[PDB]
């Protein structure tokens, strides 16, 4: 949809360096060029890809002290980012927030080795969804008779 | 009464508990009488609920909870413009739209023996028995 | 150079200063008991309100001049505002016509195509489109996050990590691959090795439980009487007991009673081992003391010091202690 | 037959509320202020100052009234018995899928 | 002898004939005590000035929003059940029986009915 994208896209204001150490630029483009791909699909059906739009340093891209610009109000520039712990479970995010496959996480549950004390809460609330995909699966079916892929599929 | 009453009454099921003539609808209980499970407290207590629901169109302000002391079944009146009161019995296995049923059935013979004695009566919005309305596809 | 402050995690919220006007605006005109007969949603401009088809239009199917709501908008939304933060109207119209409307942050959909500088078109999931698009990092999200508050009241009733979790879904559902996960390596940095940088986080995202936890207690302790209720565990019951067991629920009675861990009504060895006595003719668990059902039959919902809390009552001076005083 | 099919509609909240009886006429009962009348008409005071003292049970006084709970029980026993066949579905797409690997 | 001693509670039967089974007449029976017609003065008044009645607005404000609401520590959208009514007496019968503070200004004429017995024995000794 057209409504509800933004038009003025401010451009990231570097507010403060996070570093001393300036990052030389032999070593840049020796680490960004490690990040011009990223994984996508978390199983046997694992797909490294491409990722358009590389930013060009990331010593200094999101780590610390650059801004966001999500600009809301009248005298709230775009933010500041903190540090990394302090920020609440980034490091613990980066075990749990991810495209689990429950193929994937039942084995790790009949096993109770999880990563995380929190892949057990992303588990249910992955299954509780799979279950209201059908309790509307099902209430729509005492109204009528929906019958999958019985209708023309494609052009 | 100036005229004898009503024969025939209108005989449709009543969802909500609009407010047609009454004018409040006090619901006693004494929590001193407790239970679990499917009791006439449960069946009194959610009609409270099903009264004061945003889907009733009943005036949420006019309903009345009491709770009582002296091991009060669940009393459940309802008080016409005439003022005359009318509990309706709350027989064992009951559930709220029952009461919504009782209380709205008879609503329509109060109302008609307000209208009787005299007492000039008002228009009501929601039409619970479908006059006015032809089914349409 | 200049850490702005150095602690484990206390960045949660907006500044105050924001927050002081985050929820002026972003509040619910509460909710007056009325049968709603319309929840309508628009996208609206900072103060760009007008009587045009977006908004008059549909009060005008039902008559209502919308030329003045547009100026109750506004008389609302016009300052406290960036110029062109489309913002969200949810207004809701009663069967006595009388609207009540609440002004929300914009859509993060929104946010995320700002902090990411990508026009409408430019994103995609990778199954329509084949590529990742603009990265982020984690340190983003947490900041996209802190404006998108469900309950504009409680502004963090979701505690701040549990939603991220929820705009990095949204993300990588649009193509938003970020660093911290995604990819083989996080962000690098010139402070530290790898290992450094490893032996720094095994600490961080530890001390963060205990601040996440005592936030997630803090929470439960104030959470209605019900919740701290017990239900005990199903994991442990194999699924021809957990069906056996529905048939007669006398089997899930005598368990509740079995697993209940102790209180100062629950001390009744007869009430305990009346249970005991039922689950044996059943042949259900007979192998397991009390004690090694109640760490196993707990609340699993329960932040650790909580379970931790109630599986030691014995211990607690027993509850025969905390009784209802009077 | 006919009370026991009914049996299973009433004894279990029978068996209930008939243990919270034994419990309130033990523990709550001798400590128990017998002057209602005046303590109510206490609280209609209260409420005509508006500023009164509605307290909230805490739940040392709450779990008085902890029982087995079906509301709970009975739904989050389908819950766990349907999240093992949800769990039978990823096991079983991999067990299939072992079937065409060679012995 | 009254059934339920207290003079005011009034037991009172009805049996019905209902509809039951869709086309029966079976004998449906509404039983109940409630106050005797002596006691319903002083309650159709609305400031409950009958005692024994309390206005639930008295044991909390705004059932409006007591009954009405549901269940949501974390139980948001279709699982948002209202709450059970077996509790939501509980939460208000708790905050029926809670302790009502007895001043020690009644307990002064009480302790002065404390001192009854040992003093009033000389008084009439003392006064041959």
């Amino acid at each position: 949809k057209r409504s509800g994208k933004p038009s003025d896209l401010p451009d990231y204001k570097q507010v403060y360096l996070p570093y001393d150490t300036a990052p030389t630029k032999t070593e840049l483009d020796r680490e960004r060029r490690k990040f011009m791909h990223a994984y996508s699909g978390r199983m046997e059906h694992r797909k490294m890809v491409e990722v358009k739009d590389v930013p060009q340093n990331m010593y200094t891209y999101g780590k610390e002290g650059m801004s966001i610009p999500i600009s809301i109000f009248k005298d709230q520039a775009d933010p500041v980012i903190g540090p990394e712990w302090t920020y609440p479970g980034i490091f613990e995010n980066k075990i749990v927030a991810q495209h689990w496959y429950m193929e994937e996480l039942f084995d790790r549950e009949k096993s109770n080795t999880f990563e995380s004390p929190w892949q057990r809460q992303v588990l249910d609330n992955q299954v509780k969804r799979r279950l209201g995909k059908v309790a509307w699966r099902m209430s729509m079916l005492n109204i009528k008779t929906i019958d999958i892929f019985h209708k023309e599929r494609g052009a | 009464a100036k005229r004898p009453l009503a024969v025939v009454a209108p005989k449709t099921s009543h969802k909500h508990l609009f407010l047609m003539h009454m004018e409040k609808v006090t619901v006693t209980v004494s929590p001193l009488l407790f239970g679990y499970g499917h009791t006439l407290q449960k069946a009194a207590l959610d009609f409270y609920r099903r009264g004061l629901s945003a889907r009733s169109p009943f005036p949420s302000d006019k309903m009345f909870l009491y709770y009582s002391i002296d091991h009060i079944t669940p009393k459940i009146e309802v008080t016409w413009l005439d003022g005359s009161v009318y509990v309706p019995p709350l027989i064992e296995g009951v559930k709220a739209q029952d009461l919504i049923q009782m209380v709205m059935e008879q609503a329509w013979l109060a109302a008609d023996r307000m209208s009787a004695e005299g007492r000039v009566l008002n228009p009501i919005a929601i039409d619970d028995y479908k006059w006015e309305q032809l089914i349409a596809f | 150079p200049k850490t702005v402050n150095i602690e484990p995690g206390s960045n949660r919220f907006l500044d105050p200063n924001v927050e002081a006007k985050a929820k002026d605006i972003f509040a619910v005109p509460e909710f007056p008991n009325k049968a709603v007969l319309h929840n309508w949603r628009f996208f609206i401009k900072a103060g760009k309100a007008a009587t045009g088809p977006p908004v008059g239009q549909e009060f005008s199917k039902l008559g209502l001049k919308a030329m003045d709501f547009a100026k109750a908008f506004n008389d609302r939304t016009k300052p406290h505002f960036k110029d062109d933060i489309e913002l969200i109207v949810r207004i809701q119209v009663y069967f006595d016509k009388s609207y009540i409307f609440r002004i929300e942050p914009p859509p993060t959909a929104w946010f995320l195509l700002r902090a990411i500088r990508k026009k409408r078109g430019e994103t995609g999931p990778v199954v329509l489109r084949g590529n990742y698009c603009a990265y982020l990092t984690l340190e983003m999200c947490y900041e996209i996050a802190k404006m998108k508050q469900m309950s504009w009241g409680k502004v963090e009733y979701p505690p701040i990590e549990v939603r991220v979790r929820r705009v990095v879904g949204q993300a990588r559902r649009m193509g938003i691959a970020i660093i911290g996960i995604d990819t083989v390596h996080s962000s690098p940095v010139k402070g530290m090795t790898e290992k450094q940088y490893l032996e720094e986080s095994e600490k961080h995202r530890k001390v963060h439980m205990i601040q996440y936890e005592a936030l997630k207690a803090k929470e439960l302790e104030s959470a209605p009487l019900i919740e701290r209720l017990h239900r005990p565990n199903m994991a442990p019951l194999t699924n021809t007991q957990l069906e056996e067991g529905l048939k007669d629920a006398n089997l899930l009675n005598a368990l509740w009673k079995s697993s209940h861990p102790k209180s100062l009504f629950t001390q009744d060895t007869r009430d305990r081992e009346m249970a005991r006595r039922y689950l044996n003719t059943r042949g259900w668990f007979k192998e397991m003391t009390p004690e090694e059902m109640r760490v196993v039959f707990l609340n699993y919902r329960l932040p650790k010091q909580e379970d931790h809390q109630r599986q030691l009552n014995m211990t607690n001076g027993q509850a025969q202690s905390q009784a209802y005083w009077s | 037959t006919i009370a026991d099919r009914v049996r299973r509609y009433t004894d279990i909240p029978e068996a209930s509320t008939e243990e919270v009886n034994q419990r309130w006429k033990e523990h709550v009962m001798p400590r128990l202020q017998t002057d209602l009348e005046y303590n109510l008409s206490h609280w209609k005071k209260q409420h005509r100052t508006g500023a009164g003292r509605p307290a909230p049970p805490t739940l040392n006084e709450y779990s008085l009234f902890s029982v087995p709970d079906h509301s709970s029980l009975g739904q989050d026993a389908i819950d766990m018995l349907r999240r093992r066949e949800a769990q039978r579905e990823e096991d079983w797409w991999r067990e299939r899928k072992g079937q065409l690997k060679p012995p | 002898v009254s059934r339920l001693v207290s003079p005011r509670l009034r037991i009172i039967h009805r049996d019905y004939l209902t509809r039951r089974g869709g086309r029966t007449h079976q004998r449906c029976s509404a039983v109940a005590v409630d106050y005797t017609p002596t006691y319903f003065a002083t309650y159709k008044s609305d400031p409950g000035q009958c005692p024994r009645l309390i206005d639930a607005e008295a044991v909390h404000g705004d059932e409006q929003a007591f009954w009405s609401a549901r269940r949501d520590f974390y139980r948001g959208g279709a699982s948002r059940s209202y709450y059970p009514a077996w509790d939501r007496q509980a939460q208000a019968l708790i905050m029926l029986t809670r302790e009502v503070p007895r001043i020690p200004q009644e307990a002064a004429f009480r302790l002065f009915t404390l001192g009854l017995k040992m003093m009033l024995l000389p008084r009439l000794v003392a006064g041959v």
